[PDB]
């Protein structure tokens, strides 16, 4: 979130306000190497196999239904 | 002063710039900050200042414990007076500042400059006041802004706060007409205040 | 010296006026530079109206500006020169003003600290502006807004009394030009931010109302009327005569009525010169609106020429010309077929939020929330064993 000001306009006075900005993980390549060394699980969804990707699709509407 | 911590709060609210002690009764202030912190290092250097704001919606640390006058007046030197008393939460916060402390056998002892009239429910101020007491924190008010405009309701306060402590408040009744602030400031007990210790 | 000037002021004021003169003087002399401002303040909120300001003001403000904020002098300045009818005297004071602040700031600056003075730099260019407009000298005009845009934008933040002041001198050159829709999006800006100095009145909202309702009246596209509604300026007053013709205008074109409508304007095409002459732009209003409106309500996205005709009150050769239009304006998107005497639209602007609307929302996406539950759990138990 980052602090924006802005007049929110509606008959109300200029509203200072934390609008969202999606946020996405990176991994220095130094850093990376070793982050996927450390890790070896089998994951909830990889985009391996057609099993795997099977979950995500069960995984997928239960997300929207919630949403 | 031996082993104590003294904040001092300046507030500079919009009544900081009433002409009445000369030239400006905010330039006459950084005098007074001035006055109080050199005394009060040379008389003992285990004295220690910190300098927090009273204006504002929500206070600023300008500094920490120091014997340092270039410290508090390099903070100082830049401050707006277009903020505003706000003493009720001033109060609890000015403690939490105390919390670190250059040794903990140091008192605990605000000296507020008070340049305009309470800004808050009269009632509340009281039960902060018998908060403040049970940690020993004691509080003396440099008044002379209450009176400009407003009846004198800071007694009752002073009143509640007064227990035994490290340290006891006091009010000290400095007049609002010119007499220049530093110098009644000089002429009142600083350092002839005295505790329960 | 100036206690001769207090003395002309007070006999000249009413009884009732004497008390704000008498602590002038007083306040000055108790160097209260906090009082000194406050009984000012309130002088010039109403006492503008009198001439008492002309005497009081200037010499005020050339002799003891440095005690008091510099926003309270540049305040009052503006009062003064807004019941002035001469330019040549606006000019001058402005020009005058200007050369002190710019003294003021290199004792100040140093002395509290802290303490701003650019607030009174970009009002006082903004007087100056406005000066020029009216004067209909345009062109500085127009330069001189551009600029302060500019330099409004290096700053984070300003004061709401800042904007309010910009905006209130691009609205007046809109007008002007007779930039209707421009005039009336400024003006929407202007009403939001506001002044919290209630220099704002009654008549001033009155004055506003007419101008901000004839622009959108004229346009086609133009259709926030429930922000105006919310807005101040129709909010505490709606029971004054020129609301009552007007605002009944406004109200047939939200319930969508041709027979109501047609009944009031031709009375008000003799009385009003503006709506004599834009007969053509009032009646393409109306349609195009309960046009755009029918269409969202339904979930269905295509209806017939001829239901439309019914809606519109205009005979179907006219209905026909009218949506070729919608399309070019970009109000309505979609496609034109006359094998069915059908529209089939893909795009319809968002209307206006109100209770009904909503209430179709929220049943539309309980809808949908039922055919996502239906499915996962058939999904789920086809090949339930698999699911690694």
């Amino acid at each position: 979130y980052v602090a924006i000001e802005q007049v929110k306009d509606d008959g109300t006075s200029t509203e200072k306000t934390f609008l969202h900005l999606p946020c996405t993980i990176e991994a220095e390549e130094a850093e990376e190497i070793g982050v996927e060394h450390l890790l070896r699980d089998v994951r909830d969804q990889a985009a391996g196999g057609l099993s795997i990707r099977l979950t995500n699709q069960l995984k997928s509407l239960k997300g929207l239904q919630s949403k | 002063m031996v082993l104590e911590a003294t904040v001092l709060v300046i507030d500079n609210s919009e009544y900081s710039r009433n002409g009445d002690f000369p030239r400006t009764r905010f330039e006459a202030q950084i005098d007074s900050v001035e006055f109080i912190f050199q005394a009060k290092r040379n008389s003992n250097p285990e004295n220690t200042v910190g300098l927090i704001s009273g204006a504002g919606a929500n206070p600023r640390v300008l500094s920490t414990f120091t014997a340092e006058f270039g410290k508090i007046l390099a903070g100082l030197h830049d401050t707006q007076i277009e903020g505003k008393l706000h003493m009720a939460t001033a109060l609890q916060i000015a403690q939490l500042t105390l919390k670190h402390r250059q040794n903990k056998v140091q008192h605990q002892r605000i000296v507020a400059f008070v340049c305009s009239p309470i800004s808050d429910s009269r009632d509340e101020l009281i039960r902060l006041a018998k908060t403040l007491k049970k940690n020993n924190v004691a509080v003396d008010i440099i008044n002379f802004g209450e009176i400009e405009q407003n009846t004198e309701l800071l007694d009752e306060f002073i009143a509640a706060v007064n227990n035994p402590q490290e340290e006891t408040s006091h009010l000290l009744t400095v007049t609002p007409g010119p007499r220049l602030l530093y110098e009644n400031i000089a002429s009142s007990p600083i350092i002839l205040e005295e505790g329960s210790s | 010296e100036i206690d001769t000037i207090l003395s002309t002021l007070r006999m000249e004021a009413d009884p009732s006026l004497h008390p704000l003169f008498e602590q002038f003087e007083k306040f000055y002399e108790e160097k209260l530079w906090f009082q000194l401002s406050e009984s000012l303040t309130k002088f010039f909120d109403d006492a503008k109206s009198t001439p008492l300001r002309l005497r009081l003001y200037d010499n005020f403000v050339s002799k003891f500006y440095d005690k008091i904020n510099q926003l309270s002098v540049v305040k009052y300045l503006l009062a003064s020169l807004k019941d002035s009818k001469d330019f040549d005297e606006s000019l001058k004071y402005l020009d005058d003003l200007k050369a002190q602040f710019q003294e003021l700031d290199s004792k100040k600056q140093r002395n509290n600290g802290s303490k701003d003075h650019g607030d009174g730099i970009l009002l006082i260019d903004s007087e100056i502006a406005r000066t020029y407009l009216l004067k209909n000298d345009l062109v500085k005009a127009r330069d001189l807004l551009d600029d302060l845009e500019k330099t409004l934008d290096k700053k984070d933040s300003i004061p709401l009394r800042i904007t309010n002041s910009f905006y209130s001198t691009n609205s007046q050159y809109f007008k002007f030009k007779n930039d209707f829709n421009s005039f009336y999006y400024t003006s929407l800006l202007y009403l939001s931010t506001l002044e919290p100095s209630t220099s704002i009145t009654l008549a001033e909202r009155q004055q506003l109302a007419y101008d901000l309702s004839i622009s959108a009246l004229l346009g086609d596209k133009i259709y926030n009327f429930g922000e105006l509604l919310h807005h101040p300026i129709m909010e505490t007053i709606v029971n004054d005569s020129n609301y009552d013709w007007l605002f009944q205008l406004l109200n047939a074109l939200t319930v969508g009525d041709f027979d109501k409508f047609d009944s009031l304007i031709k009375v008000q095409i003799s009385k009003i010169p503006i709506l004599a002459q834009h007969e053509s732009f009032l009646r393409q209003k109306i349609c195009l609106m309960t046009l755009i409106e029918t269409v969202f309500v339904k979930n269905i996205r295509m209806l017939s020429f001829e239901d439309i005709s019914k809606a519109t009150h205009l005979p179907k050769d006219n209905v026909e010309h009218l949506v070729m239009r919608a399309i070019s304006l970009g109000l309505l998107k979609g496609s034109i077929d006359q094998v069915n005497e059908l529209v089939t639209i893909s795009w319809v602007q968002p209307r206006i939020i109100s209770g009904d609307q909503i209430t179709k929302m929220k049943d539309r996406l309980v809808e949908w929330n039922d055919q996502v539950e239906k499915l996962g759990k058939k999904m789920e138990a086809r090949g339930q064993s698999i699911w690694v």
